[PDB]
């Protein structure tokens, strides 16, 4: 009559939590893509404007 | 079996054990039944000094047979605990002992709880769960008490690197100041940084006693692959490298970033921005610097 | 005895984790495409603005 499930739910419980966390840090490697692509959107934006610059250099 | 232990203050106490034993490891058996160490316990009975180790049943000790508990007044190391008020109280110790079971001794003497307790040696605060010796805490040592006050606790923030840390806080701390002392213990910048705890985000702006947090709670933290703040930096080569960094990271603190990256080392590092050379002392922020400011790298040839 | 009521939930709602950890490595490696791409960008402006300089310079000589 041993309860060893006792400390196999245990270690499920923290395994569970962990998830949790696991997901949680996906999130936040998903936010951060955005950050940065929204980074990268604003320099093309900023590469573009030389690129006007100097198409528009004769006139 | 079966044998009584009967200091001359008249106290019996009792607990089972088999004669193949030794007088030893009963004292070992005594100290968490009530609580004596074995460096201040000396058995007799029968007017037989029992020395620390030849067969119980070499003594000639049966069940039901009487023992004489002597205690020394003194064990074999003492510290001394310097109060706020100018108090010093003095504590029998081994170098065993945890800063719990220092703790205990201190609600002892004078009734302070021991989650109330902070106890510093060397300018250092010590952690519950580590013994004397790790600190290097010797014979007639001065450790510091400091009482927690406005509700303070401890806490713990666990990250998926399996790191456990440690934090002395108050209910009124921010989540920013959380971070802050984060920051303090483990270089992590807080805008990198976020907690969790339930399963909450926890909010900039709110504090802990928002979220309910109260003592030996455990916060989780994550970490995010980027801050607010990125400035570029040209290599050797000519390529455009990114880094992590804040406002108030001094040169030193880029240099060595750089190191990371490039593997170049800080004295041989040299960084132009807008023609000015970038003075180790200095931060960012001193020299009008931006997100996404450019950076020049130059060597020193020393 | 019901233990074996959760041990083996347990199991079954853990099975979800390694997808998690597969999906962080993608969204890792996304991040740093997205800012190995803003890096060459940074450059790209670097070359145009280099183009300026040395179109006014020489167009004053």
């Amino acid at each position: 009559q041993m309860d060893e499930m006792k400390q196999t739910i245990a270690k499920q419980e923290e395994d569970l939590e962990t998830m949790t966390i696991l997901r949680a840090q996906m999130e936040v490697y998903c936010s951060d893509f955005h950050a940065e692509r929204a980074a990268r959107e604003k320099i093309h934006e900023e590469k573009e404007q030389l690129a006007l610059q100097l198409a528009v250099l004769l006139k | 079996m079966q044998i009584f232990v009967k200091t001359l203050t008249g106290k019996t106490i009792t607990l089972e054990v088999e004669p193949s034993d030794t007088i030893e490891n009963v004292k070992a058996k005594i100290q968490d039944k009530e609580g004596i160490p074995p460096d201040q316990q000396r058995l007799i009975f029968a007017g037989k000094q029992l020395e620390d180790g030849r067969t119980l049943s070499d003594y000639n000790i049966q069940k039901e047979s009487t023992l004489h508990l002597v205690l020394r007044l003194r064990g074999g190391m003492q510290i001394f605990v310097k109060t706020l008020t100018g108090k010093t109280i003095t504590l029998e110790v081994e170098p065993s002992d945890t800063i719990e079971n220092v703790k205990a001794k201190i609600q002892d003497k004078e009734g302070i709880p021991p989650d109330q307790q902070r106890l510093i040696f060397a300018g250092k605060q010590l952690e519950d769960g580590r013994t004397l010796s790790d600190y290097n805490i010797q014979k007639e040592s001065t450790l510091h008490l400091v009482l927690r006050l406005r509700g303070g606790m401890q806490i713990f923030v666990k990250t998926l690197t399996g790191k456990t840390i440690t934090l002395e806080v108050e209910p009124s701390d921010t989540i920013e100041n959380v971070k802050a002392k984060i920051q303090d213990k483990e270089g992590i910048p807080p805008d990198q940084q976020r907690l969790i705890f339930a399963g909450k985000q926890l909010e900039d702006g709110r504090t802990l006693s928002d979220y309910n947090i109260q003592k030996e709670s455990t916060l989780h933290l994550v970490l995010r692959l980027r801050g607010g703040m990125q400035i570029f930096v040209k290599t050797l080569t000519g390529k455009t490298i990114t880094l992590e960094v804040e406002p108030s990271d001094t040169i030193e603190n880029v240099k060595a970033k750089i190191q990371d990256k490039e593997g170049i080392p800080p004295d041989q590092q040299r960084l132009i921005f807008a023609g000015k050379q970038l003075e180790d002392g200095r931060t960012l922020s001193d020299y009008n610097i931006q997100k996404e400011s450019t950076l020049h790298l130059v060597l020193r040839l020393r």
